[PDB]
């Protein structure tokens, strides 16, 4: 009732359940759905379904999943000093992991659950659009130091077909991705 | 909880879910720039923060105080966006420009 | 330790909601701070950019005014000239914190035989006068950027202090309050069934 | 109203018609500075920047009270041809002031 | 029993009256008597009499007590604020209404039955020192919106007489009230 | 409540005991002043309390954290002493100073 998570029933179920997803009524409110908040939201299957990611998505799985687990605290760990400063007073070194994290909240999570092409989602789907979040996070992290800072990074063509990317039926997609992962690859050596 | 299922196409009238939610966005930061002007003052503030605090300090007695005339659905909304008038257009970030225009800017 | 009653639950509740407001507010605070904090500091890059440029000025009026021209004149019109006492200064008191603000009278009617027997002495003079305006005004901004930051330290400290400590403090008080009540629930439907028990073991004594 | 970078300097200080002296050492500067906040040049200091960055400890010496003697770093003679450090001096203000460090 | 009004009794005797008089313990450790504790009192005969306040008291008198009644809600709104910052670092604009707050729980409210006078009080005696506060609020408010000091309305000789003005008898308080009512009219322009 | 048994000569290294009471106070002001440093500001300290200070984060990262492996109580005091090397040897009140001598290299 209350909006509280010390009730018996509540601290029973969580006893007993496996996995917990935490809806947010705030995080609905910023029109971002599905509502789940990655916080104080926990599974503890991930530990034995391992073999399993490795077998039928690929073969390095959990180091990404790994990757956006830590990229997505890093967001939420320094949000404060955007919060209380202002973001474009920020660094180079945290102002591309805040804009990362705004690429993934606002293309990889946040689904339309009413899209023709849009709901549905299997692993070979997730894995691409992951790959070239990581792939985008790594390169341009390597080329932030040598001749660019982010306004020379925050605008470049790419960044369109990653948030336009999922809404791409999987006929198409896994030839979609080797050319956005192509012109990825491309765009940060023409830069 | 059934609001979203009682306004709207021929319900009402159109753009009625939208000044639900604005006016509720409105006085919420209205009540507590009231509620901070006490310990930094009226002339150490931006600009449309005042506006807001005439907003619901103006809102509190024009919108809640009824008193005990028939009030109309239309003659409410009327009211409604005579006092909606009082902020600047473009700070309505909630409502898009089709009902902006048509309504809008009259107090 | 306080009196458990459901009249002190309501009070706890009562401030556990005041610090709750407390804490947005005073981070709204801390916001307004901040952003005449910014509005202040571009003033401070702007005035030391006139106080370097104004010094340049005022260095290369000295430097011409007694290389081509005596030290020992510059000593006495130098010497020549009074101390000129009298810089005062004005309140302000701005969230109740209070600093402060000078302003300089500098009087030009010295005139000491104004037909000035150096032909640089009043050009650099004058150089050195707008010099030490800037100066002040330099001060005046140093000074209100400094009192703007101690109050975000105080409301810093304030916020983090009211939050880690007063709001987990009444949390376990009420905790407290709550489970001596429940004790207290407890042993009346205890003590009912017992007399329900004991009322209903009167048919089976006929 | 003293300034402190050189008796060379405090002299056209003087030709402006304001007192001013020189050290050219910091416990020398220092202790002048003691007996001018003991007996006022009416407050308001100013020290050559390669002399004393911050002065403060004068203040916490003798006036911890008012912050009158307002006390200011400043660009010498022999210094004020480079134009000393200004966005990266803004920069460790920052640093110094808000505990964050901010680009802007 | 415990001194707490959730009771059977009294949760219980308050849902069939009108005219809830509760008291508190912290107005009566100090001697402030009558201890009643304002912020949780009410009385539902304020609509249905204002015809005979009109009729017999004075013709003003709805408007005065809602005055009274407003000005006492922005204090215990104000008190939040005030003992979470302190009665310093304000704006001066509402220490004005904490103070006057003040001078009405000191001369209002506040009444000591054993005095000789100031015992019994009929309605016009009421409504004199309450059309003295507020004469002394509103002219207060706008030599305060002139811009002036607020020691220098907290020390004036005007308010003295306010403090002593419950303690007249009821056949002085018309010249008493009309010699006040004029020193407060009077006492504002010369500031 | 034990442990005090359980130490010294014979069931384990002589310096257990001196070793655990060394750490542990070490870490009881590491976190004091870890406290310290969220109210005021970072440059009111001397030097050792900054060695506190990285005493402490040192202490959490290195000693705790082993995730899985399977520490012997030979590499836990020698992991011991080479966080204690990161202190100065008059900030140890405890240990007696024969251990220091064979260890703390």
């Amino acid at each position: 009732p209350g909006g509280d998570m010390s009730e018996p029933v509540t601290q029973s179920t969580l006893r007993i359940v496996g996995a917990f997803w935490r809806l947010d009524a705030s995080l609905a409110f910023r029109r971002h759905f599905p509502a789940i908040n990655w916080n104080g939201s926990y599974s503890l299957f991930t530990s034995a379904l391992d073999p399993w990611y490795r077998e039928n998505v690929a073969e390095d799985y959990p180091e990404l999943r790994d990757a956006i687990s830590e990229l997505l605290q890093r967001e939420a760990g320094l949000q404060e000093i955007v919060q209380l400063v202002g973001p474009d007073a920020l660094q180079d070194a945290e102002r591309l992991v805040i804009e990362v994290g705004r690429i993934i909240r606002e293309d990889f999570l946040q689904q339309n659950a009413y899209h023709e092409v849009d709901a549905y989602c299997s692993m070979k789907k997730a894995y691409g659009i992951m790959k070239m979040i990581l792939a985008f996070y790594k390169e341009a992290e390597a080329a932030i130091k040598r001749g660019v800072s982010i306004d020379e990074i925050l605008q470049l063509p790419v960044l369109e077909r990653i948030g336009r990317a999922r809404y791409v039926s999987e006929e198409e997609f896994p030839a979609y991705f080797e050319e956005a992962m192509k012109e990825i690859q491309g765009a940060f050596k023409a830069l | 909880r059934l609001m979203n299922n009682g306004v709207g196409k021929g319900k009402t009238r159109e753009d009625h879910k939208q000044v639900s939610d604005q006016l509720y966005s409105a006085y919420a930061n209205g009540v507590d720039i009231r509620k901070l002007v006490a310990i930094i003052g009226e002339d150490a503030l931006t600009e449309n923060d005042r506006r807001y605090l005439q907003f619901a300090d103006a809102f509190e007695r024009f919108f809640i105080n009824q008193g005990q005339q028939n009030r109309s659905i239309e003659e409410s909304l009327q009211i409604a966006w005579a006092l909606l008038s009082m902020l600047p257009q473009g700070e309505l970030k909630r409502i898009s420009k089709d009902h902006i225009g048509k309504y809008y800017g009259q107090k | 330790q306080v009196s458990p009653t459901r009249m002190n639950l309501l009070q706890r509740r009562g401030q556990l909601r005041l610090a709750q407001k407390g804490v947005d507010l005073l981070k709204k605070k801390r916001d307004a701070l901040v952003a005449e904090f910014f509005g202040l500091v571009r003033e401070a890059m702007e005035a030391r950019k006139a106080l370097d440029q104004a010094a340049k000025e005022a260095y290369a009026a000295l430097l011409l005014a007694q290389a081509f021209d005596g030290p020992e004149v510059v000593a006495g019109a130098a010497l020549g000239v009074p101390p000129l006492e009298g810089v005062e200064a004005e309140v302000e008191n701005v969230w109740g914190s209070k600093v402060p603000r000078l302003k300089a009278t500098f009087p030009d009617g010295a005139l000491l035989s104004p037909v000035g027997t150096p032909a640089y002495t009043l050009e650099a003079s004058r150089a050195f006068r707008r010099y030490a305006e800037a100066l002040i005004r330099v001060a005046n901004t140093e000074t209100r950027l400094k009192k703007i930051g101690e109050e975000i330290k105080k409301t810093t400290r304030r916020v983090n202090a009211l939050e880690q400590v007063v709001i987990p403090g009444i949390r376990a008080q009420i905790r407290f309050i709550q489970q001596v009540l429940e004790q207290r629930e407890r042993e009346d439907t205890f003590r009912l069934k017992r007399i329900k028990g004991k009322i209903e073991a009167r048919e089976a004594e006929e | 109203m003293a300034v402190i970078a050189d008796p060379e300097t405090a002299q056209g200080f003087r030709l402006a018609g304001l007192e001013g002296y020189g050290a050219s050492s910091a416990e020398e500067a220092q202790s002048l500075l003691e007996t001018l906040v003991e007996r006022g040049g009416y407050a308001l200091v100013a020290v050559d920047e390669a002399l004393l960055p911050d002065p403060e400890r004068a203040v916490e010496r003798l006036m911890r009270g008012r912050d009158l003697p307002v006390l200011l770093p400043i660009a010498g003679l022999k210094e004020a041809f480079q134009g000393h450090d200004v966005e990266g001096y803004m920069r460790e203000l920052v640093r110094k002031t808000i505990g964050f460090d901010i680009k802007l």
